[PDB]
RNA sequence: CGCUCUCUGC
RNA sequence: UGUGGCAGAGAGCG
């Protein structure tokens, strides 16, 4: 309830004209007040339509100013261009900056003038340093000065803050002044006709550094802001690469001292122990090395914190180094070309030298592993073998990007990228033939895309054809869900936690044992990706073919083989002007149904290769090894105690055992730590990467100005929470200014706060930071009613694409693989559900998004709308809270701190309450039906379907599933059970279990199985009605959890809950 | 290696305690028992492997009829299942027994599967190792809801300050053969005093190291199973029932759990230089009874044994610290001595003693006082000083 | 500026001794 | 004193009642809270000594 | 019949803090029906009790 | 009735006849 | 003479007042200081005298 | 279970 | 009407 007095100040600041007038809107759920609201906006319309003066009526209703509740403010004010210059020329009283051209290996990556580059418009481009946000620079600015002018008044240290922003600032606006200001089209990019004058990476820089300086709350962060922000400005290739490097050697120099453990069975249980930290002595002149590379690019204040912190190595003044390595991805992506991103990784050193003895052990243990994976499966003739082919046409995903193609509906052309409408085109026209698989040769290379992420590479991406995807999705899809049961991949450790993705960093660490952790990411185009890796499968996929007896599955399962057979010469589209090239590149790497388990276990392969050899040289005991694709880390114990020699020896033998393979590697051994691209931990503590670019994005999407907010606000509190921490008044001030609309050139709406942190479609964020919101008030019950009726909503190209020929032929052609005797109940069903993938496609989303803004805004001008009583969840809530009763508790501190960068106040509860003991309600559809037709097919109806189809008689139930290959005899058994009465009751259980509201970011977290928690939520229990109970509980908890993040205080509860009302709610709960 | 006779080693004086810092150092005892239990934590081995959390709660969920949803719903023969206490238990019993640091007893009454495991942790641990108002309360609960409705007896009329424990005065009244027998282990249940290796130790009875104790328990609560009881509802007792049945079922597993603990806390004793008394102490150590439970609930087929390093680590660490306090005596004991036969009668012995106490690195001279360093100083005073400390001085 | 470097190069070998190593190098 | 609450879900957990019947065991949960006994202790002394 | 010990508090607590008020009192009282009688829920007794 | 279909009956048939044979 | 903090931190852990449902908890513990010392010390002595 | 977003290995 | 993906998990819509 503060956001609105802010948004007040902001339209004060920006407009400042006597033709700036400001016009709130308000509504209320009783009649009498509403009327009331209705009169006021029809008399302030009115009185601004004639020239009046509008102050006079805002004190005679002063019933609205004290219990109705704001919508938005509009604004009437005209063009007044220019007007940033005119209030940024104070703040830029500094001297400007000058770039250095010779500083980055390339010649366009330094920021030199645009025009010393790019003379013609015609070969412009502003894709390698396009921000991607429908955002300008100018707001940004905006918005940094009226948060700088709002405290100009302020002392404490909050002038401390002002004063080091104001300098940041005073440098930037300095920088930007030399000039001027970029301004955006209708689309927010930036044309050549403004950027001819002016560096071309000025913007990125400028928002990079907007983002660093609004994150600066100390004088650490005020030097690390001065000492990046002027080198971003030339070094754009070597800063973010060079920063966080050093970081993957500090870690095995924390000593531990207390520790988190998860068990295999995924839980945390702190231990005691202490542990030290051999680390060698050679790693430390390789680390001096990397710092006298960064004193060496022009790092001064840096170096000097990451050398003085040394001579202790505590770890209280550790978050540090986890700070800075969260300042270096804050500073923007290095968008360089496709061609020289390409080659990156197409650069190549295949070797007349290496082993034989390593490639066929390689080469057996993924064949190996390949047969554990899938011997159940080929042995007992699943039919997801049988119909590899309808079940990779289910699931083929809608963005997923084969060969762009000029299409036609009907009267339309259409250059969709996506298999699913091409699959549609290609049925109609005799050409769908997914067992010829085409060839990828020079007559049919392939294209490219390009995955930024700062401080590492440009990655590239195969877009492959979608008979690819068919061949590999069935034995893909077993692999996972067999391998999710065992070891050695992030799909059996995952859901959201710590317990979770490592889980075994810290049980098998003391004095005897090491760990080696390694990089792999680079080992894409290695000479032990190429033909070992294809040919080992190949052997597999033979075995398995002489351990099965039927013939769908012979045919699957040769079509994989020989989808490895193709893809063994592999040739890469890639334009430069007018020649095309195609280069061999005969290897792995994404854009597949394969490539995550596949690397996983060449990896595993490879490490269980290597570790043959250390053995000729030391005894030890395998306890661990884990593999998730691109990474890797085995931990290892010995006969004795550890020495720095034998780490130093043991690393040197892994270089050089890799060596053996030409294959090059960052050998990294320790004793308490890791490092990988995501996250690490040091003495027994978890800290995380906080790099996420939030006015800078990787691409172009295709939502709106409203959902960015959306996004931007989930990447701040993600980031806040990971410890990156930017001041959230200025992430207010984006929201209101990308939700802001331009109705004409010079009228301008701004919602407000009730709006915006409502549960709906528009969501954007919340009140109160780290806890979603819901609502007991009648006005949250009122516009939610009102918004849900307005979600549902049409897309006239979605109407016309399923009124075609080709989506009536997709269905038949679906439908015909099966049975023919269902016609009106599965048919539409399937289109239904691919209805629900066709809007991936861009345009039809915007048609409905665009139309649901429109309907949005013809209720935010003129007063409210009722909406006829469709029920939602705070309409439970209303009715669930007038039966609290609230204490003031006091629970102690007794448990251990393992997330340092948390807020204090998160903190404060995992310190007075646990960290997770997990709990699962469904794995996905287990209770009675659909576990049956996932074992006879793969088709997932709707629960909507089942409910309905389970409410009908029993003898087109027992068509239906006649239909779907199941025999009589079962269908039989089922009806004479007498379980559909059950599984009315077990589905409607499931609907209530569909509440995800407990991972949102802060909820995530917390141990709600508590035993301190739950001695406060003093609930009776009444019995046979158990999602009541459940839910009744949950929601307590709910609010005692909101109240401590919110107040810090704990509190007390009890619901002496009236038989009366659990009945009068029992018939809500199992409906919406 | 094969190591020389031109080598040569020294030995540390590991000479017990000259000072009986058990009688009357109550302070300074409190924070060495403190600074050896915390050690002792870094050493015990965590519960590595384990039998899962969420189907062995719906065994219980299925053989007891709360249901559904009885996950969150968390008052009655659960709240304290999880992970995060069963190790906290497991690594608290060997670390208290060891130390020799008492523990105080925080449960709630409500949830009897914890006063049903609280049987075995009084039957496996002894009794005067507690603190005593909490197990007073604690077989106060279990006699009144298990054992004496159980033959249709009153509940009790127990008095405060009684100078017996109600099993003590439960042993005599019921009868029944299997109970009698397993309340008078308990009851005699103790420690065995034992000096080896020039070191006392507190061992266990050698019937709970090979697990037998179990028996008598199975045998007294299959007993209770088999009674009826009149005064109570049938669903109170069919509640009972099933709570015990859930222990019956996981005898096997009890045992060796039971086998498991005595092995390594013998194992960890091995590496102790310092005699190890059985004294009560000021501050304890909180053991939520769900934290047994869990432990009780969450285990199986899975064997941690110290490795040698860590009990390497221990011995040395604790040679260091004995072999630290010994010299510094001595230091002390020269200096007192040699001032009192130099007639030095202005010379105030503390900062000396302050030295002392700052030398062992886990004291807080800020809170120490004077009367405690003049006691010790008392104490030092009739110390023979070590042969070479004489002979310089003589 | 380089001989505070050597002297922080030479701080993190006398420091951080490990017990094995420095009895197999007075045996060798 | 014991809490109100904690005393209530002593009784409720003993009790085991029904949220889908008309029982016979509800109506001894009315009133037991505090400031009632303090008043009944108080009412009781008050009345025989005057 | 599980407040079995704290019901025998509870009357020896009133019988003590009776008699004890009753130390301070100086007018000789009297067993008499008076006319208008101090009402009394049980719903109070139980809370007590 | 946990698991009561038909396709395990089949795999049951097979399995146990095919391990005795062989 | 003798800290006073020195006292009073022993003094709470040898009587244990974390533990106990008195009406006491933070008032065994006043009175304490010097000031109150040297004043019984004078008050003794001139009473004796006097 | 069908789609957008968050990052994740790519 | 000019186009940047595979799978894991967490939210928001059916």
């Amino acid at each position: 309830g503060k956001y609105n007095l802010i948004l007040s100040e902001y339209l004060s600041f920006i407009y400042n004209s006597q033709s700036a007038v400001q016009i709130p809107i308000y509504y209320s759920s009783n009649s009498e007040l509403e009327n009331r609201c209705i009169e006021f906006h029809s008399k302030c319309l009115e009185n601004s339509k004639n020239g009046l003066s509008l102050k006079k009526l805002f004190v005679e209703y002063s019933d609205v100013i004290e219990n109705a509740t704001l919508l938005s403010i509009l604004s009437y004010s005209y063009d007044k261009y220019n007007a940033v210059e005119r209030k940024l020329v104070k703040y830029a009283k500094g001297k400007p900056l000058e770039a250095d051209l010779t500083v980055n290996e390339l010649d366009y990556e330094n920021n030199k003038i645009t025009s010393e580059l790019f003379p013609t418009a015609e070969e412009y481009t502003d894709l390698l340093m396009d921000p991607a946000i429908l955002t300008s620079l100018s707001s940004n600015l905006n918005a940094v000065m009226f948060w700088l002018e709002k405290h100009e008044n302020d002392v404490a240290e909050k002038l401390k803050i002002y004063k080091r922003r104001l300098d940041l600032f005073t440098i930037v606006a300095s920088t930007v002044n030399k000039y001027g200001v970029p301004r955006h089209n209708a689309k927010y990019r930036y044309e050549y006709e403004v950027m001819k004058d002016k560096p071309y990476y000025l913007v990125t820089w400028a928002n990079s550094s907007i983002e660093m300086l609004m994150s600066v709350f100390s004088h650490e962060d005020y030097l690390i802001a001065r000492e990046l922000i002027v080198l971003s400005y030339s070094n754009r290739s070597t800063l973010a690469k060079l920063v966080s490097s050093p970081m993957s050697i500090l870690v095995a120099l924390v000593d531990i001292n207390g520790t988190f453990i998860t068990n295999e069975e995924l839980e945390l249980e702190f231990s005691n122990k202490y542990v030290r930290a051999i680390v060698p002595d050679q790693t430390f002149d390789e680390l001096k090395q990397m710092l006298d590379n960064m004193r060496k690019a022009g790092l001064t204040d840096i170096p000097k914190m990451i050398q003085d912190w040394l001579v202790d190595c505590s770890i209280e003044k550790f978050p540090l180094m986890a700070k800075i390595y969260s300042w270096s991805f804050h500073v923007g992506f290095r968008k360089q070309k496709m061609l020289d991103a390409a080659l990156d990784q197409l650069k190549t050193e295949y070797t007349e030298d290496v082993d034989d003895e390593m490639y066929r052990e390689y080469t057996m243990l993924i064949r190996d592993e390949v047969v554990k994976m899938l011997e159940e499966p080929v042995k007992h003739d699943d039919h997801l073998l049988q119909d590899s082919e309808l079940a990779g046409l289910l699931s083929m995903s809608s963005a997923s990007n084969g060969e762009s193609r000029q299409l036609k509906f009907g009267r339309k052309t259409i250059f969709s990228t996506k298999k699913n409408m091409h699959v549609m085109d290609d049925m109609a026209n005799g050409r769908y033939t997914p067992g010829i698989i085409p060839p990828v040769n020079v007559d049919k290379p392939i294209p490219l895309g390009r995955r930024d992420v700062p401080g590492r590479r440009t990655r590239i991406i195969f877009i492959l054809p979608y008979e690819y995807f068919i061949a590999q999705h069935a034995v893909v899809e077993k692999m996972l869900i067999y391998a999710k049961h065992t070891r050695e991949y992030a799909e059996f450790y995952s859901q959201s936690n710590q317990l979770l993705s490592y889980g075994d960093v810290t049980r098998f660490l003391s004095n005897n044992s090491m760990v080696l952790y390694t990089d792999v990411s680079q080992w894409d185009s290695s000479q032990h990706n190429t033909q070992p890796f294809r040919k080992g499968i190949i052997m597999g996929l033979d075995m398995l073919a002489n351990m099965t007896n039927d013939a769908r599955v012979i045919q699957t399962l040769n079509l994989y083989k020989q989808t490895q057979i193709n893809l063994m010469d592999s040739y890469v589209q890639i334009p430069d002007g007018n020649v095309i090239k195609k280069i061999q590149y005969g290897a792995v790497a994404s854009g597949e149904k394969q490539t995550k388990a596949a690397n996983s276990i060449a990896n595993l392969a490879l490490i269980k290769t290597v570790l043959s050899r250390i053995s000729n040289k030391y005894s030890f005991a395998t306890k661990i090894i884990r593999v998730d694709g691109d990474d890797n880390y085995a931990v290892l114990q010995f006969n004795t105690e550890v020495t720095k020699q034998m780490v130093q020896d043991v690393s040197n033998d892994v270089r050089e055992t890799y060596a053996r393979m030409n294959t090059k590697v960052k050998a990294l051994v320790s004793t308490v730590g890791i490092e990988i691209a995501k996250r690490y931990i040091a003495g027994g503590k978890i800290f995380f990467r906080a790099g996420i670019n939030l006015l800078n994005n990787e691409k172009k999407g295709q939502s709106t100005q409203w959902d960015q907010a959306a996004v931007l606000y989930s990447n701040y509190i993600v980031n806040r929470l990971r410890g990156f921490e930017t001041d959230r008044e200025f992430i207010l001030t984006k929201i209101m200014q990308m939700t802001s609309v331009a109705i004409t050139g010079s009228l301008r709406l701004f919602p407000s706060e009730r709006v915006l942190t409502t549960n709906s479609t528009f969501k954007v964020f919340d009140s109160e930071d780290f806890i979603i919101e819901y609502g007991t008030t009648d006005d949250e019950v009122y516009i939610q009613r009102a918004f849900m009726s307005l979600s549902s909503q049409k897309s006239g190209i979605a109407d016309e694409i399923a009124a075609s020929s080709t989506f009536k032929n997709y269905v038949s052609r679906l439908s015909e693989q099966l049975l023919f005797s269902k016609n009106n109940i599965v048919s539409r069903g399937i289109a239904l559900t691919e209805k629900a993938k066709l809007n991936s496609y861009a345009p039809i989303s915007l048609e409905k998004r665009r139309a649901q803004i429109s309907a949005l805004l013809t209720m935010l001008q003129k007063p409210v709308t009722f909406k006829s009583s469709k029920i939602t969840i705070n309409d439970i809530l209303r009715d669930i809270k007038p039966f609290f009763t609230v204490n003031e508790a006091h629970l102690p501190i007794q448990y251990q701190k393992f997330m340092p960068t948390l807020p204090d106040n998160v903190q404060y509860i995992i310190q007075c309450i646990g960290s997770r003991t997990y709990q699962i309600e469904d794995d996905g559809s287990k209770s009675a039906i659909s576990r049956l037709i996932s074992k006879y097919s793969v088709y997932k109806p709707s629960i909507e379907e089942l409910y309905k189809v389970i409410s009908l008689h029993e003898n087109e139930i027992q068509l239906y599933l006649i239909s779907l290959g199941i025999p009589k005899i079962d269908a039989d058994t089922y009806v004479g059970s007498k379980i559909y009465s059950q599984d009315k009751y077990r589905i409607l259980e499931s609907y209530v279990y569909n509440l995800l509201s407990i991972n949102y970011g802060c909820y995530q977290l917390f141990d709600f199985n508590s035993p301190d928690l739950e001695k406060l939520i003093r609930i009776p229990f009444k019995g046979k009605i158990p999602a009541v109970t459940f839910i009744l509980h949950l929601y307590a908890k709910l609010e005692v959890i909101n109240h401590a993040i919110k107040n810090g205080s704990w509190i007390s509860l009890f619901c002496n809950y009236p038989k009366s009302e659990m009945i009068k709610l029992w018939k809500k709960m199992w409906n919406i | 290696r094969n190591l020389p006779s031109t080598a040569r080693y020294i030995r540390p004086n590991l000479l017990q305690d000259r000072l009986n810092l058990h009688d009357n150092f109550e302070s300074l005892w409190d924070t060495i028992t403190t600074s050896n239990y915390i050690l002792a934590r870094s050493v015990v081995p965590d519960l590595k492997e384990l039998v899962s959390t969420e189907a062995q709660i719906q065994k219980m969920s299925q053989d007891l009829q709360l249901e559904a949803l009885t996950i969150q719903s968390e008052t009655q023969f659960l709240t304290g299942i999880n992970s995060q206490a069963a190790n906290d238990c497991f690594k608290t019993l060997i670390a208290a027994m060891l130390s020799q640091r008492t523990m105080s007893l925080d449960f709630v009454t409500t949830n009897y599967m914890s006063l049903i495991s609280g049987m075995w942790l009084l039957t496996v641990v002894p009794n005067d190792m507690f603190i005593r108002e909490s197990l007073v309360a604690c077989q106060l609960a279990i006699i009144n809801t298990i054992i004496y409705p159980a033959f249709g007896m009153q509940r009790m009329h127990y008095r405060n300050g009684d100078p017996q424990t109600p099993f003590q005065i439960a042993e005599q009244q019921i009868q029944n053969f299997q109970v009698a027998n397993w309340l008078h282990f308990v009851n005699n249940n103790q420690f065995r005093q034992v000096v080896i290796d020039g070191v006392l130790n507190q061992v266990l009875n050698d019937n709970i190291r090979n697990g037998h104790v179990v028996n008598q328990l199975m045998e007294a609560l299959m007993q209770l199973s088999r009674q009826q009881f009149p005064t109570m509802p049938v669903d109170y007792k069919r509640s009972i029932q099933r709570g015990i049945l859930l222990l019956s079922n996981r005898l096997g597993q009890l045992v060796d759990l039971t086998r498991l603990l005595a092995y390594n806390y013998e194992t960890l004793m091995a590496c102790i230089t310092m005699n190890m008394q059985h004294v009560q102490t000021l501050t304890t150590e909180k053991l939520q009874l769900t934290s047994v439970t869990s432990l009780c609930m969450l285990i199986g087929n899975a064997t941690v044994i110290p490795s040698p390093q860590t009990l390497f680590h221990y011995y040395n660490v604790n040679v260091n610290f004995h072999s630290n306090y010994n010299e510094r005596i001595n230091d002390a004991v020269a200096i007192i001595t040699a001032a009192n036969r130099l007639n030095l009668y202005q010379k105030k012995m503390k900062s000396i003693v302050e030295d002392f106490l700052k030398r062992l690195q886990i004291f807080d001279i800020s809170r120490v006082p004077d009367d405690q360093m003049y006691r010790l100083r008392d104490r030092l005073r009739l110390l023979p000083v070590e042969i070479r400390r004489l002979d310089i001085f003589n | 500026n380089k001989e505070e470097s050597k002297q922080l190069l030479e701080v993190l070998k006398t420091k951080e001794e490990h017990q094995k190593e420095v009895q197999y190098e007075i045996l060798q």
